[PDB]
């Protein structure tokens, strides 16, 4: 690919930039009518069955419009979990760029370490995972049509999922 | 071991619990208070486990818990439902290091002994060369969950062998129960798996807040009242009823203004009201008719949520049902274990529908519950001192008003009103009764 | 609930604190040490919260602690200090959740409850419709802090409503404390916010090392003797004094030798010699006159430091006034909370000067604190074993020396030198003493 | 930018692994001598509220002169919170190049996970915060003349900040 | 280098994206006849002294062959320290490339934050470490003639090193 | 403190040990059980700490634990071995912390405070200034570990003065320790470094493992069975011996069956056989002749394993010995400290094939032993809840079976075939006796 490399890789910074700043309306510039922002639940299962990640249900699994309530839900004054804000630090590393299923569209891989504090306790979590994305082209810079956000954990490790990774 | 300060305070709040109308606040946060709940509330009362859907055919388990204690419930090669202990009798390693699955056998990691899904150990390696077929194998299978019982596809397990029925347990409960899971002929399903997470709260609060708590609708969920997806109107409540059973159970069920017309039942499937109508005693259904939330809990730490509610702020509400544990991992933590239930029969249309409305608004990553956890994760840090533990819970609210229904054509001590705080003292009250007996 | 195996090595302690001159090590890393701490000392003695300085107008408020006990210490908007309890009436959520701000009113996220900042519940969402005006607001006010004092700025709390006033409590260390506090017309200011971060290590480690523990400053800060930053002469600390009060409490002052020549006063401002001159007591500023070094702590965890120290290893000294608390977390675990004070007519060249000398020298990121924290931190590890909580802490300086000062002109018990221990020896002998008392 | 990109990048990985190998005098030829080194002190604020952080004071607020001090105490033998040393890890990632104020000069913005270990005790310490520095060029390299080290926390977990970011 | 830089970057994240996937078979297709992996102990030292690291003992030291057993073992079905597998994310940050000893040699360092999590208890593990490979040329890709994973600890926060760094 | 409950199944378990050939649960992961295991076990016993040879020259030092003690164990200046407490006089600060090093004197970095390695305190900075001469330093040395000697190269350590000398403890064992630690003239040599590292499992899982668990290497270590590097014959043990002795310990030899042909000795290089035929008994060299693997436990937390294993599955076996801590960190909790020894004039090449047979097969990374790790630690879990401490472990390996041999040439109760848990058991009674011992 290249250069599209080094286009799709600070588009995923500049992404990181704006959710760790809060910034989620100006997130939502990026995303696509037809989104699909999607967060497996994961099951222990032995290495011989045929997969981890559980069908039929999920932790999180929002569309454009569900997206939008979310973050419309956060742009009203008594969002109470995130109100007092979090702070976070979207870890983007292991950034795997591949031609997509269409022209201009590519399948961009990357590995996630969101780290979360919540207001004066010491106390932190981190969530680990691995995003799968498909970036559309819009004009000179991208525009997200698919997320699943595959998480390294079954218990997840946060009393919830306020933050958009 | 109930220390002489933890009795004298639970003394005094039992007591309070029926005059003051209050609760002493030491009972959220307190190791003591946490180690003896172990015992007395989780080692006797009856707790929620798997749902009869997880496991449909032979060899199907689920791990699962009550307190600290791992649990296979699981449908063995014979068709029946077994609880297991999940350790050896060996030298007590995992027998079953998965959380689901489907095995016909249990082979131990550390020595072999095969067990069958069954509980009877059917193997053991070097029977002749170690053993010398002098050991007797019957007399070595997975310990059975003392008590085991299931009520309409609901795999509730106990701790006591000497403690009541299931069916005497839930009690008059059985008949708000039906009207959530009788409904139609194939039974309800859980979809997937539950959604597991770690809140940094006590159970009790989860627990505390659908019994009963309609009441925080508003303040806490104001951002959605403010999108349309939480009824707009004060006094929404008011148009609801407040119902409890003895064993701590209670619920609470909430209709539609008078005007405010909302499909008959909550809108479920043409296909499946036709079998609710039968199905259901003829009061039951007409309990269900004009009914728009339902939420209650099931003592320990089990609640229901059958609520009508929208996918997003642009999508006509439907009805979606949510059983969850509120499982305890210490005195300031829980694991929140949210399922997921939809009718079989029901369209695929229906079934996509309702998941995405349980989605958006409950489970981990919800708009109404992900504010729900950080309160209880809140009040549980503060709750955490001495001088506030000195303190007490108000819940006051009704005190010389609530007058039982005449009028209520169900069991149980029933309001007219869903502003009410009469079913979260109860649950409190059995709290504890069951905290102080020295004798089961 | 005091174990009849600590009694005893309490007991034993309180004897040779004052003969032998040690004090049993058991006391630093106890799991059983500090639960009983919490109540007998936490509980009672006077601990402090904020500065006046920190909520100058109406609202200002602050988020501060009494060990686990969380309370809102604010300015309400009749112009008086509060300090609440961070709990709501209700079911006891945070009413606020920042540690810093400005606000009118605190509603609670749970269900709606207003209070004003004054503590008094104002608003209760539904009160015809959930509580059909039966509920008494005026009973259900935000808990005042049990006891609630000001010192000359400093807002001190306590838990016990029985006990002495705080300027009773502070008693003969008032002198001290003014030399330090009430120097200008318009008084001190704390800059910003306290640097908050978590040691690992026993409180008392610090609050020891600050009562009387200039000897130190040639091992462990001997980085900066080699930088010119730390006094390099061997005996800088014999030119100093040793005065302690009642109550635990206890300071240190030192001066420099009768040759050097240092700055009358710290050096500070020229404007406000001026005004401390005036403002103290003619024998208060001769013991000031001199100075170059004041370190103490004023019971339970609070340390002042007014240091004459260096920016860097280029600069001449300015000094620098610090207030900081050594909270307790556990028993091997505090959160240092860090505060610059500076007077607030100072010129800003002094004001900007005063801050760098503090930030690096003393606190998170210091040459002198960071390796105090190394110090404290591994005390702790080693003296959290039982063969180690065995043996004594040694606090013998000066055993068969120490003649009280006929020369002193200032209250409580004075040494005319620094190198001593027996400032230490009296804080944890008021700590034992508290420690056993069975009534307050 | 492109190649200024690969160039300030893989100054800012020789920065860490310099820091990472406990060479602070190393380091310190880095460094400009108008440098500004600062550590800002964060607290639990709302949304509403303007900033999350404090003004007025620091965690560590340093400048060329302070910062060889910082430097000078570790190359003495007796730097106690330091001289068993500690194991740390400077993970730079999600950088992000942009001009400066003026002609040579480009605003770096990296991610920090520091990972702090001491010696033998089986707990770690975990800072994240993210970094906005200034390069300025010199010669056929750079050289650091401001850096803001704005951490995840307010209630900062570590027992002291010896360790330079 | 550049280019090479490009290509050997992402053949470190195509390497862990075989090993968070639990193909280690794969990964072995990678890796040279002559491979020496190793994990040195690492012990508290004063910073005087000459060396942190033991010499003459290792927390794991493979040639092709003993790796090759390694790999043999997790095929099997009775591999009980990884038969529910681990969910691991290997966090490569930090690629510094640079030339070999020899032509078509190239010394890669890199920083690794592994993840580690084992079964629905709510804990997770995290190895720090820095590894310094030597990639081979082979083809139109690389292959590892050696890597020295040096972890930030001297005791090791997991239960045991089943996974490959 | 051993509470009434503990006590009780503490007792019941004593009985049920020799009677129905079962141990309590409980005794595995209780906070309780911890606590009193503290003293009771880690507070009397003998635990080890270092071996000779990884302190050869003058100043060479290791910090080893007693479990939560810090301990410096080095060779001081006048070439004996010391075992001081690292924790300083003066305020209890840790006088080293490196893990290990050599060093004429440890300067604790507080004060000051120079002691020598050989314990006593040499200089206290202000002497004159402080002090005044007045402090006698005789009595403010580094507390030496009440009871230190060592056997054969093993440093081991207590912490009780009035217990038995390490000769008497070890007993009849000493002739088992031999054939393992006086094969050679120069002695066994420690090779770098021991590995440690953090396993979730109580310590006596592994340390019951060694005593006598040949059974296990069947299932658990199935995959090395497959790959050629475990004896494939299901009956393997069954040519071997179960020795044990008072005072808790206890190994278990294995050798080759009658047919299949393995050097004499462990096939140990030619030039130290030679020196073992000599060195040990007539009677230890016939019982180590066709021996292939010894798996033992000195009490507390120490197993010996000298197994004839492969360094991959394409090379044939070579002998390594292994001596390794299960340090308790906490009911669920250890930290493994494997040490790896080879005979010092073994060849290079025996010296470098015999460490790749260990690492390969044992300690962090091995096949067999990451195994062992998964096992210990899924145990560990499932034990902590109540419902499962309130079963049973079973040890009835043998049950009317067991008969002592006739024919054993060596000390304790042997019997004739290694798949037996009289080893284990015994194992648990003297831990069960320790326990109850309310005088040592
Ligand atoms: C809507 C209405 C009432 C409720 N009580 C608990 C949850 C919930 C949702
Ligand atoms: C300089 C001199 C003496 C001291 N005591 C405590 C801090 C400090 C700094
Ligand atoms: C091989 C044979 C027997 C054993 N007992 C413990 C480890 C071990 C290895
Ligand atoms: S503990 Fe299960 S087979 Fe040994
Ligand atoms: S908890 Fe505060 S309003 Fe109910
Ligand atoms: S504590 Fe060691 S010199 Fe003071
Ligand atoms: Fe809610
Ligand atoms: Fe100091
Ligand atoms: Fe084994």
């Amino acid at each position: 690919s290249d250069t599209t490399v080094r286009e799709i890789t600070e588009w995923l910074y500049m992404e990181a930039e704006l959710l760790d700043a809060g910034k989620y309306r100006e997130w939502l510039a990026l995303v696509t009518e037809d989104l699909s922002y999607v967060v497996p639940i994961r099951v222990t299962r032995e290495r011989e069955a045929v997969t981890d990640v559980v069908e039929g249900m999920t932790h999180m699994d929002d569309d454009a419009d569900s997206m939008e309530m979310r973050v419309l839900r956060l742009e009203t004054e008594y969002a109470w979990a995130e109100d007092p804000p979090s702070r976070s630090r979207h870890f983007v590393t292991n950034v795997r760029v591949a031609t997509g299923d269409s022209e201009d569209e590519f399948k961009v891989t990357s590995n996630l370490l969101l780290y979360r504090t919540r207001g004066d306790v010491a106390t932190y979590d981190v969530l680990s995972g691995e995003r799968t994305d498909v970036l559309r082209r819009a004009g000179d810079s991208f525009l997200m049509a698919k997320r699943v956000v595959l998480l390294d954990q079954t218990t997840i490790m946060t009393h919830n999922l306020a933050l958009i990774m | 071991m109930l220390s002489n300060e933890l009795r004298q305070t639970l003394q005094k709040g039992l007591h309070d619990v029926n005059s003051d109308w209050t609760v002493p606040a030491a009972i959220i946060n307190d190791p003591e208070v946490h180690d003896v709940e172990r015992e007395r509330i989780f080692g006797h009362a009856w707790v929620f486990l798997a749902h009869e859907s997880e496991i449909p055919e032979r060899g199907d388990y689920v791990v699962r818990y009550i307190s600290e204690d791992q649990f296979i419930v699981c449908r063995d090669e014979g068709g029946e439902i077994r609880g297991h202990l999940n350790a050896c009798r060996h030298r007590g390693m995992q027998v079953c290091r998965a959380e689901m699955g489907n095995t016909s056998h249990f082979r131990c990691p550390y020595h072999g002994w095969t067990y069958s899904n069954t509980g009877s150990l059917v193997g053991v390696p070097a029977g002749k060369d170690a053993y010398g077929n002098q050991l007797k194998k019957s007399d070595w299978n997975l310990r059975p969950m003392p008590n085991l019982a299931s009520y309409k596809g609901l795999i509730f397990g106990s701790l006591d062998p000497h403690a009541d029925s299931l069916e005497d347990y839930l009690g008059d409960l059985k008949f708000y129960l039906d009207i959530v899971l009788d409904r139609s002929d194939a039974g309800l399903q859980v979809v997937g798996a539950p959604q597991r997470w770690v809140i940094d709260a006590n159970w009790k609060l989860g627990a505390d807040n659908f019994v009963g708590d309609a009441y925080h609708t508003m303040m806490t969920h104001r951002s959605m009242v403010e999108l349309g997806l939480a009824p707009p109107d004060p006094q929404f409540a008011l148009y609801g009823e407040h119902i409890h059973t003895g064993h701590g159970h209670g619920l609470g069920i909430i209709g539609p203004p008078p005007g405010m017309p909302l499909p008959e039942f909550m809108g479920l499937p043409e296909n499946i009201v036709e079998e609710l109508e039968r199905r259901l005693t003829p009061e039951q259904v007409e309990i269900f008719r004009p009914t728009a939330f339902i939420h209650g809990t099931v003592f320990p730490n089990l609640s229901i949520g059958n609520f009508l509610m929208g996918k997003d702020h642009l999508s006509a509400p439907t009805a979606f049902l949510t059983l969850r544990l509120w499982h305890p991992l210490g005195p300031d933590k829980m694991e929140v274990m949210s399922f997921f239930l939809v009718e079989k029969d029901a369209p695929d249309w229906f079934k996509d529908e309702s998941y995405k409305s349980y989605l958006r608004t409950f489970g981990i990553s919800g708009g109404f519950e992900q504010d729900d956890a950080e309160n209880w994760r809140s009040i549980t840090r503060v709750m955490g001192g001495q001088f506030a533990k000195t303190g007490e819970l108000n819940y006051q609210m009704g005190r010389g008003v609530l007058e039982p229904d005449p009028n209520w054509t169900g069991p149980g001590e029933a309001y007219p009103l869903d502003y009410a705080e009469a079913n979260q003292r109860n649950f409190l009250e059995y709290w504890m009764q069951l905290m102080l007996a020295e004798s089961p």
